[PDB]
């Protein structure tokens, strides 16, 4: 088994200063890494220990020393498995494009502290997931990109602690992601202007339909048991909203989508869905919030109803493509 | 009146055959076609669908209401309004706005039960 004890020992055990052989790796590369990983880890360090104590009581920094200290030794450990488990996948023992890229290692070690941060946790004024993004100044987004890579590059992970990081990959994909001032936006215009970028983006898509549908799905039996014709229609309207409309998701949350797109479609078909019970549904889901529905974006930073967001902003932009369905 | 002369004279231009005359639902279904492919750009009919709706509406009228004998169907459609003079595109946007606005309000609030 992956106690929770095994991995508290391995980082005690653990080295605090990088592996003779993740080392060999930097020697191989075009550029060495070394000063410039090693300069970042102790930059971050304080700025770390800092925002973390200027958020925690008081008198307890050691405390603080202590969860970037092992974070760190997490973060070395990783990328170490990180780059055997692609020498050999990809053939090629060099890597110097990657071990000198910042944000690999500021969502590397994100993701340690994330995971060290959340298994000394049951003490400890909430650090969960969203904190850490903050204090590194990470992007939602580009922390998501190494979360897959980063459960399958470490064995010693709690089936729990594992799950904590499938939840937070689940929420950047959600809303986190589509945050105001995020490189997802800026990135989708790019590939509609230069597509085969990489298989990235599009693989981040391919997740997010994989939720959201399901969601869909879920409420779609329920409140559509009759002619479920309907929920493959609803589910184009989302996309499309998703792949031309995306800048309508700036700020807002994929639930937020679906519904409308749910109350849209059934409107333009005449049927019997009233909003009222689309969004009582919408809170038996295994995360929903009434705050989803209660708290949209509509104009600045003026937050309504999900009904004032429809009315107001769905219903008008996306009217043309509805409207060919009545 | 005039009436039976009108019935063909807007069953024409509706498109639609006349068996299936006095069903103003169905005919309904499609006046809205006729909208729905209506372009002052490929189509001059800003004369010939201004009466393509001052009928229809003559006939919608006697269905769209409740009689205080209440007796009949009860109608509960939306409102095509007299096609007047509003511009075409002004005024088919403004109906679609409205078949598709959602005039409800939020609920009240959480429980209370056990």
């Amino acid at each position: 088994m992956n106690t929770i004890q095994q991995l508290m020992m391995i980082l005690n055990s653990a080295s605090d200063q990088p592996s003779e052989n993740l080392i060999s790796y930097f020697n191989n590369c075009t550029v060495n890494p070394k000063e410039s990983i090693l300069k970042r880890v102790k930059d971050i360090g304080y700025i770390f220990k800092e925002k973390f104590a200027k958020a925690v009581g008081a008198g307890c920094v050691a405390i603080g020393s202590q969860r970037y200290k092992l974070g760190v030794r997490l973060y070395y450990r990783v990328m170490e498995s990180m780059l055997k488990s692609e020498e050999e996948r990809l053939s090629i023992q060099n890597f110097s494009k990657l071990l000198n890229d910042n944000i690999f290692h500021m969502s590397l070690l994100a993701c340690a502290l994330e995971v060290v941060m959340a298994t000394y946790s049951r003490s400890t004024t909430d650090l969960s997931f969203p904190w850490i993004l903050n204090v590194l100044n990470l992007k939602a987004f580009d922390f998501y990109k190494v979360i897959e890579s980063f459960i399958k590059a470490e064995g010693n992970l709690t089936r729990e602690m594992i799950k904590h990081l499938e939840r937070c990959e689940h929420r950047i994909m959600e809303s986190l992601a589509w945050l105001s001032d995020s490189p997802l936006f800026d990135l989708i215009k790019q590939s509609k202007l230069v597509p085969r970028g990489s298989t990235s983006l599009s693989l981040f898509y391919k997740k997010v339909y994989r939720l959201a549908y399901l969601r869909l799905n879920t409420l779609c039996e329920r409140l559509l048991s009759e002619h479920p014709e309907l929920e493959h229609i609803i589910w184009t309207l989302f996309q499309h909203t998703l792949q031309n409309e995306y800048e309508l998701m700036r700020d807002r949350h994929l639930d937020q989508i679906m519904m409308c797109s749910m109350y849209g479609i059934c409107k333009v078909k005449n049927i019997d869905l009233k909003f009222k019970i689309i969004v009582t549904a919408y809170k038996d889901l295994p995360h929903a919030v009434q705050e989803t529905f209660k708290r949209v974006l509509i104009k600045e930073e003026e937050y309504d109803s999900i009904i004032v967001f429809y009315n107001s902003v769905f219903m008008q932009r996306l009217k043309t493509n509805i409207l060919q369905y009545a | 009146s005039h009436m039976r002369e009108e019935s063909l004279q807007l069953m024409d231009l509706l498109g639609l055959e006349r068996s299936a005359w006095g069903n103003i639902p169905l005919m309904r279904k499609a006046y809205l076609k006729k909208c729905k492919e209506f372009h002052p750009d490929k189509g001059g009919d800003e004369e010939k669908m201004k009466k393509m709706n001052t009928l229809y509406k003559k006939m919608e009228d006697g269905v769209k209401y409740a009689h205080q004998p209440d007796f009949g169907g009860f109608w509960d459609a939306t409102e095509i309004p007299t096609y007047g003079t509003d511009e075409w595109e002004q005024w088919w946007n403004a109906f679609n706005e409205e078949n598709l606005f959602c005039s409800e309000e939020m609920p009240s609030s959480d429980d209370e039960a056990t």
